[PDB]
RNA sequence: GACCGAUAGUGAACCAGUACCGUGAGGGAAAGGUGAAAAGCACCCCGGAAGGGGAGUGAAAGAGAUCCUGAAACCGUGUGCC
RNA sequence: AUGAGUAGCGAAAGAGGGGUGAGAAUCCCCUCCACCGAAUGCCUAAGGUUUCCUGAGGAAGGCUCGUCCGCUCAGGGUUAGU
C-alpha cells in the first residue's frame, strides 16, 4: 500500500513552471496528504535520478459563477524538486 | 462609538460551537430540534 | 408644509405650459454652409471668415 | 469691475497666471469664453511690458512669468522668448495683439468654448 | 412610408419629449441640423433614429431623400428598475429609473 | 372523492426550510404556460453595440425568448363641438 | 399616481499640451502649481477572504460621465532544520 504512483498526480506547465524548468526544477501535483520524504522517494523510484530538495506548498479553492449557482473547486498541493548536477533530466515531454 | 458586535472566532466556537452544544441535555435536545426542522446549518 | 390635497391633471397640465425649449439662432455659411451657429465657427465646413477651423 | 470665476482670490491669480504663461509658448489656447475674455487684459498688458525692454520691465514681468522651458535646444526660458521674438513681432502695432474665436458647447456640462490666440 | 422604433433605451420619457416636441413636422433636411445643434440629452438618439428612418425609406421602397418631412413623432415609456438610497435613521427612500420607446414616421411630401 | 386549481392547495407545483434577518435559541419569503415540430429569423440595409426596416420558416412573427388570453388605475399622438 | 423636473448629489486646488477612441471637464503620458509630514509616511495585529498579477469588456453597480475601477469574463500567483 503507498505505491509511489499514487503519489504524482500530473505535471505543471506554465510560463513559471518552464523558466524553472531551465534550471533543473520541475513542478508537480501530489496528494493532499503526503509530506516530502514521499515526494522525494517517489521521484527517485519512478524516473531513476538524484534528488537534493524538495519545496512544497499548499493552495485553497476558488469561488465560480456558472449560470444562477455558486460553488467553490478543490484544493491543491504543489510541490518543486530539484535535481543534483550529475543527475540526469526527467524527460517531461 | 463601539457597535454591539465584535468578531472573535475563537469565542464563538467556544460559546456556540458543537462540540460544546453537545455536554448538557439541553444542547442534544437543540440540535435534536435544528435537526426535525431541516436546517443546513446545525450548530455554529 | 405638506400638500392638503392631491392636484389633478387639469391643473398639472396647464402648468406645464412654459416649461419649453426653443430653436436655435443658426445661419448656413457662405463655403460648403453647413447650417452652423451665428457668431461661431463650425466645426466642418462653416468656415468663419476664411478657414473651417475646426 | 471684474468677474470671481469661482475661485478664491488666491487661487484666480495662480489660474490666471498658469494661463498667461501657457499663452506665450504655445501661440494658441481653448479655454471656457470667460476665462479667455478676463486672460486678454493681462495678456497684452504683459506684451506692452517686454515692448519697452529695460531692467525694471524685464525685473517685473519675472515676478509674474513662470518659469518654464518655451524652446528645447535653445534653453529658452519663456521670458526669453516673450523679450526676443514678441517684441520684434509686434514692433509696429498700436494694441490689440488677441483674437478670441467662438466654438459650439462642451458635452459634459454645457460650458461654451473659445479659441484665443495672438495676432 | 417607413419607420423606425429604439424600444427599451435608458432615458426618462418627460426628457425626451420635451425635444420631440421640437422636432416634430418640419422638414428632413432641416430636422439633422436642429437636432445636432441642440444640447440637450437625447438629441443624438433622436438623430441616430431619424437616420435610420431614412435609409429605411432609401433602400427598401425607392423614395428618395429630397422630399421626405417628419408626420409622427412621439414618445412612449417603458419598464422601470427599482432602487434603494439610505436615508437618515435607517429608513430607505425609494428611487426610479426610467426607460422609454422612441418611435418615428417619415412619409413622401 | 356533489375536495383545491398558482393571493387557492403543504411554509414550499420552480435547485425551499433555500434567499434574507438575528451573537444565539429563533423567524421566514417571492417566483407556472413560445410552437404539433426549433422549423429559434441564411442573406441585404442603418447603427460602435443595443435596437430596428426588408427578405425568409410557420396555420398564425400583432408567436421572436418572463414568447397563451390579455381588463383597470396611469402615460401619450390625431381630430368634430365649445 | 400627487408633491415635481422640486430638495439633494456626503469637509479638500488645479491649468495647459499631447494621446487613444464611434464618442473624453472626468482615462494614459509630460510640464508647471497646490496639500500632509508624533502623519494623509512604513510594518503588522484582530477581522476580511482572492479583493493581488496579466489580457479582454462596456448589459447592471460607481449619487454625473466614462475608452476607467476594489465591477464582469478568462488565465496565472503564496517555496523555511534557524
Amino acid at each position: 500500500m503507498k505505491d509511489p504512483r499514487d503519489v504524482l498526480k500530473r505535471p505543471v506547465i506554465t510560463e513559471r513552471s518552464a523558466d524553472l524548468m531551465t534550471e533543473k526544477k520541475y513542478t508537480f501535483e501530489v496528494d493532499v496528504r503526503a509530506n516530502k520524504t514521499e515526494v522525494k522517494d517517489a521521484v527517485e523510484s519512478i524516473f531513476g535520478v538524484k534528488v537534493d530538495k524538495v519545496n512544497i506548498m499548499n493552495y485553497k479553492g476558488k469561488s465560480k459563477r456558472v449560470g444562477r449557482y455558486t460553488g467553490m473547486t478543490s484544493r491543491r498541493r504543489k510541490a518543486i524538486v530539484k535535481l543534483t548536477a550529475d543527475s540526469k533530466e526527467i524527460e517531461i515531454f | 462609538m463601539k457597535r454591539t458586535f465584535q468578531p472573535n472566532n475563537r469565542k464563538r466556537s467556544k460559546v456556540h460551537g458543537f462540540r460544546s452544544r453537545m455536554s448538557s441535555k439541553n444542547g442534544r435536545l437543540v440540535l435534536a430540534r435544528r435537526r426535525r426542522k431541516g436546517r443546513k446549518v446545525l450548530s455554529a | 408644509a405638506v400638500p392638503f390635497r392631491r392636484t389633478s391633471k387639469m391643473k398639472k397640465r396647464l402648468r406645464r405650459t412654459h416649461f419649453k425649449l426653443n430653436v436655435p439662432g443658426m445661419t448656413e455659411c457662405p463655403s460648403c454652409g453647413e447650417m452652423k451657429l451665428s457668431h461661431r465657427v463650425c466645426k466642418a465646413c462653416g468656415s468663419y471668415n476664411g478657414k473651417d477651423i475646426n | 469691475s471684474y468677474r470671481k470665476l469661482g475661485r478664491t482670490s488666491a487661487q484666480r491669480k495662480a489660474m490666471l497666471r498658469d494661463l498667461t504663461t501657457d499663452l506665450i509658448i504655445n501661440e494658441r489656447i481653448e479655454t471656457t469664453e470667460t476665462r479667455a475674455k478676463e486672460l486678454r487684459s493681462v495678456v497684452e498688458k504683459m506684451i506692452t511690458l517686454g515692448k519697452r525692454g529695460d531692467l525694471h520691465a524685464r525685473r517685473q514681468a519675472a515676478a509674474y512669468i513662470r518659469n518654464e522651458v518655451a524652446n528645447e535646444e535653445n534653453n529658452q526660458d519663456a521670458l526669453q522668448k516673450l523679450f526676443s521674438d514678441i517684441a520684434t513681432r509686434y514692433e509696429e502695432r498700436q494694441g490689440g495683439y488677441t483674437r478670441i474665436m467662438k466654438l459650439g458647447p462642451r458635452r459634459g456640462d454645457g460650458a461654451p468654448m473659445a479659441i484665443i490666440e495672438l495676432v | 412610408q417607413a419607420k423606425a422604433v429604439a424600444r427599451t433605451v435608458r432615458i426618462a420619457p418627460r426628457k425626451a419629449r420635451l425635444v420631440m416636441d421640437l422636432i416634430r413636422g418640419k422638414q428632413v433636411g432641416e430636422a439633422v441640423s436642429i437636432l445636432n445643434l441642440t444640447p440637450r440629452a437625447a438629441s443624438p438618439i433622436i438623430e441616430k433614429v431619424l437616420k435610420s428612418a431614412i435609409a429605411n425609406a432609401e433602400h427598401n421602397y425607392e423614395m428618395d431623400a429630397n422630399n421626405l418631412v417628419i408626420s409622427q413623432a412621439f414618445v412612449d415609456e417603458g419598464p422601470t428598475l427599482k432602487r434603494f438610497r439610505p436615508r437618515a435613521m435607517g429608513r430607505a427612500s425609494q428611487i426610479n429609473k426610467r426607460t422609454s420607446h422612441i418611435t418615428i414616421v417619415v412619409s413622401e411630401k
